[PDB]
């Protein structure tokens, strides 16, 4: 707190921030539980005020029902809220809130099998797909393609599109027999 | 043989991959003939028959050629997207996962959740040497290695990353000449990477768009075996056109409200079909002969039935439909039944669908006007008001279209990344490096040269 | 040309009526409203003939012996045997009438395919009689906003 | 209606600072001004923390400042919040 609200309030001082450079540990391991608030002080000054963030009071503001409570409160405020009570109506917000949140820590006291069918398929299906050429059946179309010609090399690579969609027309099929199998 | 065989094979998939969206218009063209020519189809006359009505007497060869025709065009469209669209597709998600690695250590200090079938698949990846296939930065792989070396282990990122670093040493050291070409087979099977082309494939097979495209292939294919197949291709239009694409949006823009609304529908007449089932049951009395008695709300499920399919539908409600109470002594408590579904079901329900669908409208109207105000009055890179700039004549227009171009940061992202790192100037060099560590402060933010250099300029 | 036609025929003279469009600014403003999102309300109508032509090829597909359009059980009258027939059918009655296509053609009761022509009924109401029109409407709503 | 209601609300708050009611532009003057400004500086988070360190807290070992604020609590004087005016607009010229 010390070190945070001397390099606020000095905020191009050298040899401030080589100290905090030293102070960079404890500043960011209290960073969380740091507040800052500007306050409308006695001298008709606008002054900081730093305290303490308590561990259980952060969580139970961010719980998702107290959220709720703040969207409500702040639609409320904005739509049929004047200036008149606006920080009256905050402050009561508040109060309820702080309520709510002493309550509920004190009451408070201390798709995986698709993902595995549907890797081995993509394995699987890979693996035979690449299956003739780790066989090197490819020794076959090999004297076909010595016949270097435009026709030739156009259904060969029609062929192995053709391969390519089968193979994807089993993966389809195996992902329906899946869900079937699934099902039933 | 091979460099001409290759180079032929790549003119024809860039030629792919150039019409890829002229055969995808003239595909729809195609469906829309065959559909033409299918408005004639007649059934003949147990024995089922199908003949088309040919006035022409070539009807049915045309429509064969058709089909046959469309089928090709499907098997290069298939080939099209891969050519064109899927490159695009795996160079995002390779550099999702790099800077994902890099930045968050997804791999080292955290690990999926599980749920996530993206990052489950992108585990494959990291161990191929073919990593930044496609993604720009080569340097990722020694850029996590800089980062997370010391802290689980050369040994371990090494391994997890699949680099030889044992093989650096003898590389730097002496290394004993080969013989290497490329004409073997066996060599150039070596160089393709089996578990890289496995994980292309995965998320090929992943993406949405190519899964759309494998279903009108099979759309077509069936309507090959059966005719009438080929009329679901009609449901292109909703991606052809984008000014249907418009009218779609505005009715799914609030999907989750209507379904939410038909479901409300649904519970709403089920209470009235329970209300009808206690009290109001020889009222649903639906036989036309009085010597044969139909009652559709003896049973539950078939007075809801009932309910739904005619009362829903019936403009005045379920009492236009069911008998008349005159004369009773439910009389009153009927005729309230009957106004209560009337208001509720038939006139609020109904009102609620169209009022959802008209919000949406209204909404989407709302936000291209937003979008287009905030353009014409903020420069998108400053966030400067226009009026600052239009105290000189066409300020604005020349701050935005001259000094702070989105198409000129983007043209200076690509001369940075097409240029040579050594020869990158000073300022080059100092945006590289944050472009590299993604620090986007060199983006000017609230003040510009006009700004910094108002009085000396003025 | 059509008051030199009127004196032959003197109904031709009702088109003179189309002149209210232009001889009143009032009137204008009501059809600037239609005409401002023409383009939408003609691809909506096309797109409500599209799904309209993918329900006929379902029912010619499926729902045949339910298109039974005759009063008298002697002679058939077949309304869905052809393509083009039960496409002019669909359109003609099912499109205009209020509660769809079922309210028209006959009843389901006792047949093996009752819950999906049920489906089918419900899934027209919905589709082409309530959401196409409430699409119509509501961009001429959104043309007057 | 009720979506011109959201919309209004999205945007005054996105415009307008909750407490400070200052526009969002001239905390923008500086990048990232104004969502520093509401959620470092102006956060009715910490404000709502600081009314619960207040409550929490014995009243003997209330500072200057936590006695002060503690008074007008008490007596329901909400002047002690900045309307209108903040730390950068006191500070301006020392700060920049
Ligand atoms: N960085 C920017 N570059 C260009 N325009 C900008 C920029 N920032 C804001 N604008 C606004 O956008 C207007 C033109 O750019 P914009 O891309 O919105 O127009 P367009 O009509 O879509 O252009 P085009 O004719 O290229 O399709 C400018 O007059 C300005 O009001
Ligand atoms: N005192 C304030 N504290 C926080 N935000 C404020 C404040 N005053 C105004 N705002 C506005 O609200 C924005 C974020 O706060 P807000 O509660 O509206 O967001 P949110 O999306 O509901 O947040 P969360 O993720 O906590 O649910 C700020 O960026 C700012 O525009
Ligand atoms: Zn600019
Ligand atoms: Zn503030």
């Amino acid at each position: 707190v010390l070190l945070t609200n001397l390099s606020e309030h000095m905020p191009n001082d050298t040899r401030l921030q080589t100290f905090l450079e030293l102070a960079e540990s404890v500043l960011n391991y209290f960073q969380p539980f740091l507040g800052r608030i500007e306050i409308m002080g006695s001298a008709k000054r606008i002054e900081r005020v730093y305290f303490e963030i308590s561990e259980s009071s952060r969580t139970q503001w961010e719980k998702p029902q107290v959220k709720e409570s703040k969207r409500q409160f702040i639609f409320d405020v904005v739509n049929e809220g004047g200036e008149k009570e606006k920080m009256e109506l905050f402050v009561n917000f508040c109060e309820d809130t702080i309520f709510e949140m002493q309550l509920a820590a004190q009451i408070s006291e201390s798709s995986i099998l698709t993902v595995r069918s549907a890797l081995f398929a993509l394995r699987y299906n890979i693996l035979t797909l690449m299956r003739m050429l780790s066989l090197k059946s490819l020794k076959k179309q090999m004297k076909k393609v010595k016949k270097m010609t435009v026709k030739d090399m156009v259904t060969a690579f029609f062929s192995s599109y053709w391969s390519i969609f089968m193979t994807l027309l089993h993966f389809v099929a195996s992902v329906f027999r899946g869900f079937f199998r699934i099902i039933c | 043989f091979w460099k001409k065989i290759i180079a032929y094979q790549q003119k024809l998939l860039n030629y792919f991959a150039r019409n890829f969206y002229n055969m995808r218009m003239l595909a729809l063209f195609v469906a829309f003939a065959i559909n033409f020519i299918l408005l004639f189809y007649k059934v003949s006359t147990i024995a089922v028959h199908y003949v088309l009505e040919e006035s022409s007497g070539y009807m049915e060869p045309t429509l064969r050629i058709l089909a046959i025709l469309h089928t090709v065009i499907s098997f290069f469209c298939i080939i099209g997207y891969y050519c064109l669209k899927v490159p695009l597709v795996i160079f995002k998600r390779e550099k999702e996962v790099a800077r994902k690695l890099e930045f968050d250590g997804l791999y080292i200090t955290e690990q999926p959740s599980e749920d996530d079938i993206k990052g489950q698949w992108d585990r494959l990846v990291i161990n191929t040497q073919s990593f930044p296939n496609n993604y720009w930065d080569k340097f990722v792989k020694r850029k996590v290695m800089d980062k997370y070396g010391e802290f689980y282990g050369r040994d371990r990122i090494s391994e997890l990353l699949g680099m030889d670093k044992a093989a650096l040493d003898f590389s730097d050291a002496r290394e004993k000449k080969k013989p290497k070409k490329d004409s073997s087979l066996s060599a150039v099977l070596n160089s393709i990477d089996v578990k890289y082309q496995m994980w292309k494939l995965g998320v090929v097979f992943t993406d949405n768009s190519f899964l759309y495209l494998a279903w009108y292939m099979t759309m077509s294919v069936l309507g090959h075996y059966n005719n009438f197949f080929f009329a679901a291709h009609l449901l292109d239009i909703a991606m052809g056109f984008k000014t249907l694409r418009t009218i779609l949006s505005s009715v799914t823009h609030n999907g989750k409200q209507l379904v939410l609304t038909v479901g409300l529908l649904a519970v709403v007449v089920y209470l009235y079909t329970v209300v009808a089932f206690n009290f109001f049951r020889k009222f649903y009395n639906k036989s036309e002969d009085g010597d044969t008695p139909d009652m559709k709300c003896d049973d539950m499920l078939t007075c809801y039935m009932f309910h739904m399919y005619v009362g829903v539908r019936a403009g005045g409600g379920i009492g236009d439909e069911i008998e008349d109470p005159a004369g009773d002594e439910y009389e009153i408590y009927r005729i309230i039944f009957d106004i209560t579904f009337f208001f509720f079901v038939i006139v609020i329900l109904l009102a609620i669908i169209q009022g959802l669908i008209i919000d949406a409208f209204g909404e989407l109207r709302d936000q291209q006007e937003q979008v287009k105000e905030d353009m014409e009055t903020k420069c998108f890179i400053c966030g400067i008001g226009n009026d600052y700039f239009d105290t000189v004549p066409h300020g604005f227009e020349t701050h935005t279209l001259q000094e702070h171009n989105l198409a000129n940061y983007l043209f200076f992202l690509m001369y940075l990344i097409n240029k040579d790192e050594t020869e990158h100037t000073g300022q080059e060099s100092y945006v590289w490096k944050m472009y590299q560590e993604r620090c986007w402060e060199f983006f000017p933010a609230g003040d510009c040269f006009r700004k910094q250099y108002e009085d000396q300029l003025n």
